[PDB]
């Protein structure tokens, strides 16, 4: 009734409280429950939002490139990438003392600096870069593209440029353009980049923009592509002793498929990735021609899903009516996209610590763990968001009339069975994992390590033996010689793979001890429990047995009242709350496992892991209590050093964690009375009753309370673990 | 030889661990006279420790580079060898005992659904009925399979759901 | 404010009114068995949303459900 | 004369009811005429602790 | 500070029990109730029982701080062995320039004095480390209750009961989740149990190896 | 005949407290209650302590509406006494609320017509389809 900030809430405007401020800062991106937000006026806003967020990403990358070019020692890294370490940015903080300027001066060419853990030097030099000007250029380019997207987001807002509604429902042509253009064409351009610049830079050649107009990337240039015999491009690869900054034993091959590692740089051959991305681009181009268009016949979607119907009725209607269901719902596509993005983020994190694509990258021992944990938590949050939007689908966009007989209704019908079996697998994993850990702890406490249980992971070791591993001796595929899998592909990628697999020093199919069994089962427990929480919050969304009409109160509501014996945290948003707690736990267990595995591996004492990864006292002593001495000694009366800021941030993380507990344990009602008391006191202070607050102070909403509590929880968890992973690694180097 | 592991007798680390344990025991065993009680206690402890280390190394159990025993849990690797007792038969023993327990509990909770106020029977049990059913479940695999073919365990979809 | 509804599932027990702390709902004609009353929400400017009327309603499923809406001075129980 | 015989047990089909698909005896089918004539009585409690409820005659069905 | 905050919690629970500014009809609701309703933005932990709930946590905090102060003072500036020339304490007087910083409590007291509790498996003090880890476990276990509700748990019990009724093995007594008040009670119980047990194991395994 | 508010009414004997009577009561609203109270007696205040009450109709006033419904219900509890309510806005306009029927909303009065209700079984509501408007919280019939 009373108009004020914001512009998109008439009910929250009459609200005489600071609550409307928080709900405006929160619901500013919820562009579906606002007043008068019909469909066709929403796609253009979300599209401008895509432009804005892309501009943010490009401006981020531009700032990174700029601080690398001007404040980073990229010149000091290319020449001798082993004797030097990266630098991120400088410091103009007046709060530092004289010892502080002397402690943050690892470089020596400037004042206080900070190490660069982004891993950008390796990825920028593998693609070919040996000058800071080449970095300034890219930074300016990214700033320009950010501005371009900021403008393009606005251009489609005024008429004569506003799109229509039928332009979005045409999923066929858009998916064609994305599979072919967004993936295939860009991949082929990337192959061109690798073959015209990255390779010449690997030969120490200073080949860039000013000279590629006549440089033949291959003798008999482009003629084999005209006159057949493609094999002519894979006849002289990089020599085993190839230098990457110079041309010490170089080659003229561009499309190589030897499938190995570049010994000096310790990464995949710079020429393998060219043929890699070329095959990827060809295959994505083949994929991008599947659909019906204006004049391209292909085959449309409505006739495919309605044809996938098992005749025996195992599914019923099969997939009839799902085209109109998915195409008319954005939360379902968002759930699918976030699920795929999270799973492929985990996949990329798995593939980056095992198949290094970047030259001079595996030698660095700090950016690896940082980037891996980065992508792990990113994938965890993206998966939790995928499940959250999957529940929002059932809550907000669902029409069971159209869905009378599809697989989604069937899935909703036996939801109790799914939830019960998730609960059962979780119970099994938890019971047995905790039981074996407690057993090993009690057995070690009695001083008889022989009496512990150590299940030998025969399955993963068997799969490794099939990969080419011989440490286990199972006489399997790619390990024996009486099989077609070992014979075929002998001049192919097999030699490099088999040579890199039996190496007991690189991270590629590590020697698996029984201590990996227990931790993989703990990870399975964490995954099954998080998935239980999410699937339960999602399936019991339209209506549960306690709250049948749950579809009426939306998605994020505090509770349904203290009636019926107690109803707390019953909304699906609260299940998402708890599932984010479990996501933090699961990703933390995964990161502890990976970190301590590679930590026992880097000290040359993998037997330490193979012997102490069997019980919990080892995890507490050999990992947590042990590898933290530089965190405690970052600053002391003796004098601080470069590791002081990281220790103070390690404490900041714990402070944020405890504030999260503050907002989690104590709930709202308690604080309303205290706020009313403080208001009483503030209105009666003598001569302090001048110009008043503009909005009434009240206690944070219960939903808001738990949201901010989980936000503090997550952010403190992340900062603490990251400060640890960075300090306890980039301070000792061992 | 499986998984790069070696039989646990040829493990130098295993024997080194046994010697370490025995030295650690004897260093504080030498604190007491051969007649007192603590001395006899440590003697018996050393007895069954030596028995631990001797009795394990029979029929074959693999110890790894750490010298500690490692259980093989795959059926097929426990076969074609002698490891069927590591975890293959314990699985069936637990399955038998867990069946037994669930069978007895289910038949109890079913036979109580017929009388008035069954809730009482869940806080004040029928001790003689529980004892009778406790001594009748050690044929449950026979009763379970044929009670499944019977159909007296499938409820014909007459329960409370929400969907 | 708080959108309150009353469905036909009702017996007229007169309990959700002698339990409401803000005297929000009334009970006027209904054709029942022994008491013959039905609840109704004529006014909502003072309803805070405490869901005390939903606890005493013995109807299965409940006859009244408070659709949580927007807050105000009355809806936030603010003496200031 | 309208609803099932009194003392005869019957099940429930109210989609939103705690008691669903399980049987319960009828207290007294309201013969005076009303939209929810059948008053069914259940021994086990609900989330609220109530034992009885009245339902429509188009919802209840026969015995198991 | 901690004692005043605890007294604040307890007294604000005692006074606002017969009446208050928000809900005048507060005496009829009793002493042991979780809330009144999600009205007026939300009412949670308003009863004096909940104020005692929070006062238990604050008493834990205060008593823990005081006992750590006692232990570390006694071990730094009091206790030790006397040689021919003066007394050589347990710690090298680490109390002076470590208590002035929060990191000091983790620099020379918590990190340093925790070697025995995690290094006692080789001796008769391994039970102290076992209680140590178990108390950590039960503490986080209490966190479980403290951060969750009943709706999720009640619906999970619903699906589990579905799984039961398919084989006709469910109980005659209606299996309901714990009450909100009992949920908070279990939370605080496990929380104080884990905390006090961990601190007990620490102070009792550290002090045996230094006396 | 619903009685309207009358100023200059005496008050019960009481010392004071620290509940209510804030800036809200001056510029937004304040609520009033009046009731018989024969046989001068002792009562309890919802935002204070114990007080005495003369015989004959006496009037009180508080900040929140529940602060007076509590007293009305109390009066139900012990001895049959029949108070009333009043509203006040900024313009001084007064509105009578409880009991409008005069028979305590828990009991029907001869005849009226209520709103905010629909004759539909519990549940069986509309799915989110065709509910894109969403009109805040839908009455489902308007
Ligand atoms: C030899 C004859 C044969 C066989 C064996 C099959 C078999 C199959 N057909 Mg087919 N079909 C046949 C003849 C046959 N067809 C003929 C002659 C025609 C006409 C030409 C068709 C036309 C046809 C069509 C159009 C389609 C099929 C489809 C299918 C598949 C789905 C059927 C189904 O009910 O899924 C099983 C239903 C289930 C509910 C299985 C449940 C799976 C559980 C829940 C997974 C558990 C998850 C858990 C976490 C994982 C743990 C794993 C654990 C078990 C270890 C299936 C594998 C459909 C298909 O491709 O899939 C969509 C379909 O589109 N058929
Ligand atoms: C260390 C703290 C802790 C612990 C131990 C657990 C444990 C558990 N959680 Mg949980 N959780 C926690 C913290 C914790 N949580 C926190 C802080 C949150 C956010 C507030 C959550 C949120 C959460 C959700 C949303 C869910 C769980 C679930 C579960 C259960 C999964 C069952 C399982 O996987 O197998 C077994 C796990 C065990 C822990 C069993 C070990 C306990 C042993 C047997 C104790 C035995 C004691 C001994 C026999 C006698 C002692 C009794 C008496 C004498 C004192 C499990 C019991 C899920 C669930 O309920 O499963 C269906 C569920 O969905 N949790
Ligand atoms: C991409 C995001 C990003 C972020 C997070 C930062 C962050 C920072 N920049 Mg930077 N900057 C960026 C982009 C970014 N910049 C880009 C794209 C350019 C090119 C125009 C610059 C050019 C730039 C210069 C020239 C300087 C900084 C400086 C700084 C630091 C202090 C800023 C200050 O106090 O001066 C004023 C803040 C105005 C908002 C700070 C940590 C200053 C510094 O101290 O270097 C570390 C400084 O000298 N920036
Ligand atoms: C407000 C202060 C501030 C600002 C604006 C930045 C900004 C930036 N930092 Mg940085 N950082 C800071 C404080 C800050 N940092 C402090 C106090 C430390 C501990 C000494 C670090 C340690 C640090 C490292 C190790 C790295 C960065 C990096 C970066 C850049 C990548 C984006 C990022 O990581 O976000 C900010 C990060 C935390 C807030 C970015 C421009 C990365 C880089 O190299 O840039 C390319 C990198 O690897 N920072
Ligand atoms: C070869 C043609 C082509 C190409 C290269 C792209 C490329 C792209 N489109 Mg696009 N699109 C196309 C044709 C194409 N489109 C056509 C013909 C239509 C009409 C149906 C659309 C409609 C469309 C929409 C509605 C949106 C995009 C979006 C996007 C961007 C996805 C976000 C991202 O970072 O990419 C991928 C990152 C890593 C692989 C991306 C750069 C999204 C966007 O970001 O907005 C700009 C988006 O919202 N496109
Ligand atoms: C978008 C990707 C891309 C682009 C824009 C180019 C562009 C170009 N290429 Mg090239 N090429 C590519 C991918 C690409 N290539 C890939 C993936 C391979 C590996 C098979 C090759 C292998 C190749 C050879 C062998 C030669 C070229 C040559 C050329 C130049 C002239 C020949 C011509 O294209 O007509 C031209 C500027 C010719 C040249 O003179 O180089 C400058 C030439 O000799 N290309
Ligand atoms: C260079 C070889 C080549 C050839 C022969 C074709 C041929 C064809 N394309 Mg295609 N296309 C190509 C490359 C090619 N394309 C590349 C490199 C891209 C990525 C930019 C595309 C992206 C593309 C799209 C988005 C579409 C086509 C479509 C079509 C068909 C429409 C013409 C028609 O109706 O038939 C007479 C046609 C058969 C249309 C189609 O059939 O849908 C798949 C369609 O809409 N193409
Ligand atoms: C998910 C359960 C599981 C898994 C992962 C494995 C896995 C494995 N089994 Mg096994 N097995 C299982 C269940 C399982 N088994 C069960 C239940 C039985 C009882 C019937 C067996 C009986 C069995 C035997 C007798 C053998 C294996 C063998 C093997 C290994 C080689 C596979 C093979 O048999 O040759 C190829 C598979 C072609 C389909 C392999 C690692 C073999 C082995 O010991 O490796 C040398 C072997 O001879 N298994
Ligand atoms: C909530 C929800 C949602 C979401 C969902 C999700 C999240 C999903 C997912 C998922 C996932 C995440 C998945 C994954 C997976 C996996 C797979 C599917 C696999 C496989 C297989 C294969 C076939 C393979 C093979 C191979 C090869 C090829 C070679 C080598 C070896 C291997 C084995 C690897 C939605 C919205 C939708 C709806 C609503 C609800
Ligand atoms: C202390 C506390 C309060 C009261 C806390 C208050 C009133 C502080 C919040 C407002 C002040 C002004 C915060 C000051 C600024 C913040 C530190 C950050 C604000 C930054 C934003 C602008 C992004 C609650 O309302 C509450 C509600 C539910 C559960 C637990 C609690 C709880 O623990
Ligand atoms: C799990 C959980 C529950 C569920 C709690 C349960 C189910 C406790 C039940 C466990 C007991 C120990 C079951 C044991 C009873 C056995 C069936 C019989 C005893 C065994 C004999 C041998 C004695 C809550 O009620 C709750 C409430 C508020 C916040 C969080 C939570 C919460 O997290
Ligand atoms: S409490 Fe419920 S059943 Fe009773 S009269 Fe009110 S609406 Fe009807
Ligand atoms: C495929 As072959 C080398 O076994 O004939
Ligand atoms: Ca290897």
């Amino acid at each position: 009734a009373t108009k004020l900030f914001p512009k998109f809430s008439q009910g929250l405007a009459q609200d005489p409280s600071t609550r409307r401020i928080w709900y405006g800062l929160a619901t500013a991106h919820d562009f579906e429950s606002h007043d008068g937000m019909t469909e066709e006026n929403l796609y253009q806003k979300i599209f401008a939002s895509h432009f804005g967020q892309l501009a943010i990403i490009f401006l981020w990358t531009s700032g990174n490139l700029f601080h690398v070019a001007w404040q980073g020692n990229f010149e000091q890294w290319v020449t001798d990438p082993i004797h030097v370490r990266p630098i991120a940015h400088a410091i103009w903080d007046p709060h530092f003392g004289q010892p502080a300027v002397e402690a943050f001066t690892r470089g020596g060419a400037s004042g206080p600096v900070n190490i660069a853990t982004s891993g950008v030097y390796q990825w920028w030099y593998t693609i070919g870069l040996r000058s800071n000007q080449e970095l300034y250029v890219s930074s300016v380019f990214l700033a320009l593209v950010s501005a371009v997207f900021l403008f393009a987001g606005w251009l489609h807002l005024q008429p004569n440029f506003q799109p229509s509604l039928s332009w979005f429902k045409d999923a066929e042509s858009r998916l064609n353009h994305h599979l072919a253009g967004l993936f295939g064409v860009s991949s082929l351009a990337w192959t061109g980049h690798l073959v015209h610049v990255a390779i010449p830079e690997s030969r120490g050649q200073h080949v860039g923009w000013d000279n590629f107009l006549s440089v033949l990337p291959h003798p008999q240039g482009l003629t084999p592509f005209w006159s057949g015999n493609w094999a002519a491009y894979a006849q002289n690869p990089d020599t085993a002793s190839h230098a990457f900054g110079t041309a010490d034993g170089s080659g003229t091959a561009i499309l190589t498929f030897l499938g190995g590692f570049h010994p000096q740089t310790q990464s995949l051959w710079l020429s393998d990735m060219a043929h890699h991305h070329l095959a990827i681009a060809v295959l994505f181009i083949v994929a991008g021609h599947m659909y019906r268009t204006n004049f391209g016949i292909g085959h449309r979607l409505e006739a495919i899903l309605e044809a996938h119907t098992p005749p025996a009725g195992g599914l019923g209607a099969g997939h009839k009516g799902l085209f109109h269901t998915v195409n008319n719902s954005l939360h379902f596509q968002l759930g699918l996209a976030l699920a795929s993005v999270g799973t492929i983020t985990s996949l990329v994190a798995q593939h980056m610590y095992s198949l290094p694509p970047y030259a001079y990258l595996a030698v660095d021992f700090t950016t690896q763990a940082s980037l891996y944990t980065h992508h792990q938590y990113i994938a965890g949050f993206i998966m939790c968001g995928a499940f959250a939007h999957g529940a929002i689908f059932f809550i907000r966009d669902y029409d069971p009339e159209q869905n009378k007989g599809n697989v989604l209704a069937r899935v909703l019908d036996h939801k109790e069975a799914i939830i019960s079996h998730l609960s059962w697998v979780s119970l099994f994993l938890g019971f047995h994992t905790l039981g074996l850990y407690v057993h090993n702890d009690v057995v070690q406490a009695f001083g008889t390590p022989e009496k512990q249980i150590l299940i030998e992971p025969v399955f993963a070791q068997w799969i490794q033996a099939a990969q080419g591993k011989s440490l286990y001796g199972f006489d399997l595929l790619l390990a024996s010689s009486s099989s077609p899998a070992y014979s075929a592909g002998q001049s192919l990628w097999l030699p490099g793979w088999l040579e890199a697999i039996n190496n007991n020093q690189n991270s590629l199919f590590l020697t698996i001890g029984p201590g990996d069994f227990l931790v993989h089962h703990a990870i399975a427990l964490g995954l099954h429990t998080t998935t239980l929480i999410l699937v339960k919050g999602a399936l019991d969304a339209r209506g549960s047995k306690l709250m049948p009409d749950k579809k009426d109160f939306g998605y994020s509501f505090p509770c349904d009242g203290p009636g019926r014996g107690g109803t707390c945290d019953i909304s699906a948003y609260d299940a998402f709350y708890l599932a984010v707690f479990w996501m933090l736990n699961t990703i933390g267990w995964v990161t502890f496992y990976w970190h301590w595995k590679h930590l026992t591996l880097w000290q040359g004492n993998v037997s330490q892991f193979d012997e102490s990864s069997t019980y919990l006292m080892g995890w507490l002593r050999d990992y947590l209590w042990l590898n933290s001495s530089q965190l405690i000694n970052g600053y002391n009366p003796f004098g601080m050093n470069s590791l002081s800021v990281w220790a103070w941030t390690f404490l900041f993380g714990h402070l944020v964690y405890a504030t999260g507990f503050m907002f989690l344990i104590s709930w709202r009602g308690y604080w309303q009375e205290l706020i009313e008391t403080l208001v009483w006191a503030h209105e009666k202070t003598p001569l302090a009753n001048l110009v008043y607050w503009k909005d009434k102070p009240v206690a944070l909403s219960i939903v808001q309370a738990r949201l901010v509590g989980l936000a503090h929880f997550s952010v403190g968890y992340i900062f603490t673990y990251a400060a640890f992973l960075i300090a306890s690694t980039a301070g000792r180097f061992g | 030889d499986i998984a790069g592991l070696t039989p646990c007798s040829e493990s130098k680390a295993y024997n080194k661990l046994e010697r370490k344990e025995l030295k650690v025991l004897d260093k504080r065993l030498k604190q007491y006279e051969p007649g007192s009680a603590p001395y006899l206690a440590l003697q018996a402890t050393k007895e069954r420790t030596e028995n631990r280390f001797k009795t394990y190394a029979k029929q074959g159990l693999l110890c790894g580079n750490d010298g500690l025993p490692h259980l093989i849990s795959d059926p097929g690797l426990a076969l074609r060898f002698n490891h069927a007792g590591e975890v293959f038969i314990p699985t069936f023993g637990f399955l038998y005992v867990a069946g037994y327990i669930g069978h007895v509990g289910r038949q109890y909770i079913i036979l109580s659904k017929e009388d008035a106020k069954p809730t009482d029977k869940e806080i004040i049990l029928d001790v003689p009925l529980a004892l009778k059913l406790a001594f009748q479940g050690w044929a449950w695999p026979l009763a379970s399979i044929q009670e499944l073919r019977n159909g007296s365990l499938l409820e014909k979809d007459e329960n409370i759901t929400v969907s | 404010a708080h959108v309150v509804k009353i469905y036909d599932t009702c017996i007229g027990c007169t309990q959700c009114v002698r339990a409401c702390p803000l005297d929000v709902l009334e009970m006027v004609p209904w054709d029942g068995c022994k008491a013959a009353q039905m609840a109704s929400s004529p006014r909502t400017e003072d309803c805070v949303g405490c869901k005390r009327c939903e606890t005493a309603c013995p109807t299965d499923f409940l006859s009244v459900r408070v659709y949580l809406g927007n807050e105000s001075t009355r809806s936030l129980g603010l003496a200031y | 004369e309208i609803g099932p015989k009194r003392g005869s047990l019957v099940k429930v089909l109210r989609p939103e009811s705690y008691w669903y698909n399980q049987v319960g005896k009828v207290v007294s089918v309201d013969q005076s005429g009303i939209r929810y004539p059948v008053v069914v009585r259940f021994e086990n409690q609900n989330y609220a602790g109530v034992s009885t409820n009245n339902y429509a005659l188009d919802e209840i069905e026969e015995v198991k | 500070f901690t004692i005043h905050v605890t007294v604040l919690i307890l007294l604000k629970g005692v006074l606002f029990a017969r009446s208050s500014r928000l809900i005048p009809d507060k005496a009829n609701l009793g002493f042991r109730f979780p809330c009144d309703g999600p009205g007026r933005g939300g009412t949670c932990q308003v009863s004096a029982w909940d104020h005692v709930f929070l006062g238990l946590f604050w008493m834990y905090n205060s008593l823990s701080i005081v006992i750590f102060h006692f232990s570390w003072k006694m071990q730094s500036d009091v206790w030790g062995t006397v040689t021919d020339s003066g007394v050589s304490h347990i710690t090298g007087g680490n109390f002076a320039q470590s208590a002035n910083t929060i990191n000091g409590w983790l620099r020379d007291f918590l990190w340093a004095q925790s070697s025995q509790v995690i290094q006692s498996y080789g001796s008769a003090l391994s039970a102290y480390g076992l209680m140590f880890l178990g108390a950590h476990f039960v503490w986080a276990f209490s966190l479980m209750f403290l951060f969750s509700g009943r709706g999720y748990w009640q619906e999970l019990i619903e699906s589990i009961v579905w799984a039961h009724n398919k084989l006709r093995v469910a109980p005659s007594i209606q299996p309901r989740a714990l009450s909100i008040t009992q949920g908070r009670a279990v939370g605080v119980a496990h929380y104080l149990l884990g905390g006090i047990a961990t601190t007990w194991s620490f102070f009792l395994a550290r002090i045996i190896a230094v006396g | 005949k619903q009685p309207e508010l009358d100023p200059d009414t005496p008050s019960p004997i009481f010392g004071g407290s620290t509940g209510g009577l804030l800036r809200k009561a001056q510029v937004e609203e304040f609520y009033v209650i009046t009731w018989e109270s024969p046989k001068e007696q002792i009562f309890e205040m919802p935002t204070g302590g114990a007080a005495i009450m003369r015989k004959g109709p006496n009037l009180l006033k508080f900040a929140r509406k529940e602060q007076c419904m509590a007293l009305t219900t109390q009066l139900r509890s012990k001895f049959r006494q029949t108070p009333c309510f009043y509203r006040v806005y900024a313009d001084g306009k007064v509105q009578y609320l409880h009991p409008k029927d005069g028979v305590y909303p828990e009991k029907v009065n001869a005849g009226r017509v209520g709103v905010n209700q629909n004759m539909r079984s519990i549940g069986k509501n509309v799915d989110p389809i065709k509910v894109v408007k969403f009109t805040g919280s839908e009455p489902f019939e308007i």
